[PDB]
């Protein structure tokens, strides 16, 4: 197998073959040095499917003895080599999200990881969507439920200035709602008039006066917004 | 002077809301 | 995975050949808690030390 | 100076070679990424907590500056107890037990415990009820001084913590809980001690301090009475008129079958004097519940229909 | 799905799919 990489002859299919032979025998240690050498050697479009791998034996397969620092580097070191090639990366930035929430504990830690996952800087935001959305939704669930009114407001406060507005109108709603859940409803009414966006989301925003004449107010403001 | 001219150019149904809230709290 | 299970049902195909061979602050609060409880029960044992002299 | 240079060692490593080689090299290379994270932004706590973490098992010669560092470079510029103040004090709690549980020397322990004293600005704002409770039960394992940590704080978790302290330890906490009423509920809490430990002076002085929402509280004396059997109850009851119409269903509950009837009967007359049908109907529901008594309860039916037309 | 079993040579290549100077070098080269 070792000739076969000095020879350039590897196929990703056969290096993970080579990684699992050794991970099968119980030289774990040694797989990692084989996705070393055959990781800088195929595109980006390849390297994805080889770091998956990588990713997963060193942090969960139990022969491996690798230092808490050395996987959070593993974990940097996939996450700036593929997003510089613009690669779509939720599955790692997941991955790595759970790992740091396991060992460390630092909650805030891995809803940071996630919202670096959203926010990424090689493409512009359509691009990759489905995913950047995804892991915002993840993200703002973390933080509602664990980390408390602090980290929400500052994440809902930057998710809503940087996804397309035809893509915003659920995180209006939910945040909206968790406004109301807390109290003092005009804090929520400035999200619930923040609703005038587009489509018919605000419709929410109607049902949302559970939360008479500033009702009677409310519709003549929606009401004016029909035709503007 | 139809120049001239075009130039020119709900508490009900909130009781009735409130009433369908109220209908809907039973 | 994308890579693995190729190579896993390439180690079964293998077997052919094998064959024919033969609540703003919890996150922090949670990491130092077991520290605190171990100082908490250091502390308490002392408390009973102190009573202890004390009668 | 060519960071290049060592993240060419480093994939060397990664290439070859045993695993401690690449462990020290990664420690290395995170410690100068922490650095350069941390000069960047001193309010990334979570950084912090990371870079401890990697200075206190790859670096232990380095372990205390890093302390000293993080307290003094990471201080909020604010006020009002923001989240930053909050995150903040965790780091002196950290350090504060690494100098407990690792270095045993508690000098360190009194002169930081003294500088979180003067630093946390408790002066004329929000304060940290998590350092004052710390520095008074480590003062146990330093006693008779946390007195005067107590007292320099005296905002609730305080008290409560200062009161658990004294029931672990032991008497004076009731005249402090006395001096927390100034700041309303702790009063069962305070009943349920002194109940425990005296349960006449103890209902003496919860029927002064009703002397005066507050009867959801005052209902406690009722369960002192009920334990006592005791005839203060009457006047609970008789003062639960406070309108007597209500108040007339626990009348007779407290009320043997024709006392409560006599009761029930009484009660109907004052809201007569004063609803009385409904009065009525509870006295008849009463009779039943108590099943004479069905042709009572017949007799009060037909007195609700008549006061009623 | 097909792209896991090229050789690394087989992917070296495929990374490939004017001033005078350069120009004559390709001519000469080509000559």
């Amino acid at each position: 197998y070792n000739t076969v990489i000095d020879l350039r002859l590897i196929t990703p299919a056969m290096a993970e073959n080579f990684a699992l032979f050794l991970q099968n025998h119980y030289e774990v240690m040694e797989s990692f040095q084989v996705y070393e050498k055959t990781i800088p050697l195929f595109p980006p479009e390849i390297q994805y499917e080889l770091w998956i791998e990588y990713l997963e034996v060193a942090t969960s397969h139990q022969l491996s003895s690798l230092s808490p620092e050395h996987i959070r580097f593993l974990f940097e070191k996939a996450l700036k080599n593929l997003c510089s090639n613009g690669i779509d990366c939720k599955t790692i930035f997941i991955a790595y999200s759970v790992f740091e929430e396991r060992i460390s504990g630092l909650i805030s830690k891995s809803i940071e990881i996630l919202r670096r996952g959203a926010v990424i800087g090689t493409v512009s935001v359509s691009t990759h969507l489905e995913s950047r959305l995804q892991l915002w939704r993840m993200c703002i669930s973390k933080a509602e439920s664990t980390l408390g009114p602090s980290v929400t407001r500052e994440l809902y406060q930057e998710c809503i200035q940087i996804l397309p507005n035809s893509k915003a109108v659920e995180f209006v709603i939910k945040f909206s709602d968790f406004e109301s859940s807390i109290g003092e409803t005009i804090r929520a009414r400035e999200i619930l008039a923040y609703g005038a966006k587009l489509t018919e989301l605000w419709d929410s925003f109607e049902i949302f006066e559970l939360k008479k004449e500033t009702y009677k107010d409310m519709l003549k403001m929606k009401k004016v917004l029909e035709s503007n | 002077q139809r120049a001239e001219m075009i130039n020119r150019s709900x508490x009900x149904x909130x009781x009735x809301x409130x009433x369908x809230x109220x209908x809907x709290x039973x | 995975p994308s890579l693995r299970d190729l190579s896993l049902e390439r180690d079964q195909e293998l077997n052919q050949l094998r064959a024919r061979i033969n609540c703003e602050t919890s996150d922090l609060k949670a990491k130092l808690a077991p520290i605190m409880e171990v100082l908490e029960k250091k502390t308490n044992e002392k408390i009973k030390g102190i009573i202890r002299k004390r009668v | 100076s060519n960071q290049l240079l060592k993240a060419g060692l480093l994939d060397f490593e990664k290439q070859f070679g045993d695993i401690n080689s690449i462990e020290e090299t990664i420690s290395y290379k995170r410690k100068m990424e922490y650095e350069t994270i941390l000069s960047n932004n001193a309010y990334d706590y979570d950084t912090w907590w990371l870079y401890l973490d990697l200075i206190s098992e790859s670096f232990p010669k380095q372990i205390m500056q890093t302390f000293e560092k993080a307290i003094v470079d990471s201080r909020p510029k604010e006020l009002s107890k923001n989240v930053q103040w909050k995150r903040y004090i965790y780091l002196w709690m950290r350090y504060i037990c690494y100098v407990e549980l690792e270095l045993e020397n508690s000098l360190l322990e009194e002169e930081l415990f003294q500088r979180l004293i003067d630093d946390i600005i408790p002066h004329k704002h929000f304060t940290f009820s998590k350092i004052w409770l710390m520095y008074a039960k480590f003062l146990i394992r330093h006693v008779p001084k946390a007195r005067k940590i107590l007292g320099k704080a005296i905002k609730a978790k305080t008290f409560k913590g200062y009161i658990e302290l004294e029931v672990k330890l032991f008497d004076r906490v009731r005249k402090i809980y006395e001096k927390f009423i100034e700041f309303l509920q702790i009063w069962s809490q305070y009943g349920e001690l002194e109940e425990n430990l005296w349960d006449r002076v103890r209902g003496i002085y919860t029927i002064a301090l009703d002397e005066n929402k507050e009867a959801k509280i005052v209902l406690l004396q009722k369960y002192i009475t009920f334990e006592t059997e005791f005839e203060k109850a009457r006047k609970l009851y008789r003062r639960y008129l406070e309108q007597s119409w209500i108040e007339f269903a626990m009348y007779q509950t407290s009320t043997e079958q024709q006392l409560l009837d006599l009761a029930k009967l009484q009660s109907e007359n004052v809201d007569e004097d004063i609803e009385n049908k409904l009065e009525a109907r509870k006295v008849f529901e009463e009779a039943i519940v108590f099943f004479k008594q069905g042709r009572l309860s017949i007799l009060e039916a037909l007195k609700d229909y008549e006061e009623t037309y | 799905e097909k792209a896991f079993h090229y050789t690394v040579q087989e992917y070296d290549a495929w990374e490939r799919r004017i001033s005078y100077d350069q120009l004559a070098k390709l001519s000469y080269e080509k000559t």
